[PDB]
């Protein structure tokens, strides 16, 4: 019902309460980086706003190091405008200027 | 028969720890670990090689540079290209670029390569004879990510799906732990600052922890 990829960086989905959107970014943990909220981590940084589950999905491939795809399962639990920011970093570096980003909104009226 | 422990960076086989950057190239780089290793283990002189060249140059035996390949597919490269070349006069950009292989500046060869039993326990006693090995791993998880000390077990890796080129250098075991308490030393790619200066004691006879014994091998010089 909301499916959202790297074209769409930087949108707004209006969604009701309750309703999932899913996020599906390139990820290649064999690089030692994937997408991570502020601090490193996968998780919301306001639970009674907004939930997320993630999950890897490897390619299929004959060969080591073929990128694959991260999945953030967003669920928004109450109105506002609930900005999903993410950053591709290897996580014991952390971010810089440079580093990819993506962001979506998801507004729940 | 083989030894409690082995370490072959105490021996010089073994050249310091390098940075695949954002890349899917470590297959290269367990490769040119591997070569290292033979290469020294036949002529006494360790000589750091090109991973560059090998993202460069081994696309006809089916690696595909930052997008992924496989160790017996660069070694097969080396021996058909007659040469590799050093890290040295060919150095690593972390980008899939035109070949520039020079054989003025070949400083390695191999003959072929030999594939490992898929048990650990050939697996231990080729690290112990042989040197350091070229593994395959699933390292697909946020665990490995966040790796920094002991031994690593990850109770969802899988020993058949496995994703990320290493290189094992010796195994040993904790003094400290004492049940499951065995580790292979693997060398990673992914610079000095992950996991201990670069490396990695992976669980060791946990029922082929992470699949390290299911692609293993080493070229022949
Ligand atoms: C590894 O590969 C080749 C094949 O043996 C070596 O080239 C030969 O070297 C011998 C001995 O010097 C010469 O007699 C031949 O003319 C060479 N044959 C060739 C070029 O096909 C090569 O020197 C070796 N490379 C390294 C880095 O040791
Ligand atoms: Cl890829
Ligand atoms: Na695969």
């Amino acid at each position: 019902s909301h499916k959202v990829t790297k074209a769409h960086n930087g949108a707004t989905l209006t969604v009701a309460v309750g309703e999932l959107v899913e996020i599906q970014l390139p990820s290649n943990p064999t690089t030692g980086f994937a997408w991570y909220f502020e601090g490193g981590t996968k998780e919301s940084p306001n639970e009674s706003m907004f939930t997320v589950e993630n999950k890897y999905f490897p390619p299929d491939s004959k060969l080591l190091g073929a990128g694959g795809t991260e999945h953030f399962h967003v669920t928004v639990k109450a109105a506002g405008t609930h900005a999903v920011n993410l950053t591709y970093m290897r996580p014991w570096t952390g971010p810089s200027h440079d580093s990819e980003r993506f962001t979506v909104y998801l507004k729940a009226n | 028969e083989a030894p409690r422990s082995v370490d072959w960076r105490e021996k010089g086989y073994v050249t310091p720890v390098k940075n695949q950057g954002q890349c899917g190239s470590a297959w290269a780089f367990s490769a040119t670990g591997a070569l290292e290793g033979q290469m020294f283990r036949k002529t006494g002189r360790l000589i750091s090689l090109s991973e560059q060249n090998l993202v460069d140059c081994s696309g006809p035996q089916g690696n595909e540079g930052c997008n992924g390949g496989l160790m017996d597919y660069a070694f097969q490269y080396v021996q058909d290209n007659g040469g590799l070349d050093s890290e040295e006069s060919y150095p690593y950009e972390a980008t899939e670029e035109s070949c520039k292989y020079n054989p003025k500046y070949s400083v390695a060869n191999d003959t072929g390569f030999v594939d490992i039993p898929k048990q650990e326990k050939a697996l231990m006693k080729a690290v112990a004879t042989v040197g350091p090995i070229s593994v395959a791993i699933d390292a697909g998880h946020e665990s490995f990510l966040f790796y920094k000390e002991g031994i690593y077990f990850e109770p969802d890796c899988s020993s058949e799906d496995m994703d990320h080129g290493v290189l094992v250098v010796g195994y040993g075991f904790e003094s400290t732990e004492s049940d499951n308490n065995k580790y292979w030393l693997v060398k990673n790619s992914w610079g000095e600052e992950w996991g201990m200066g670069g490396y990695v004691k992976m669980a060791k006879d946990r029922r082929n922890h992470c699949g390290i014994a299911s692609a293993a091998s080493y070229p022949t010089v």
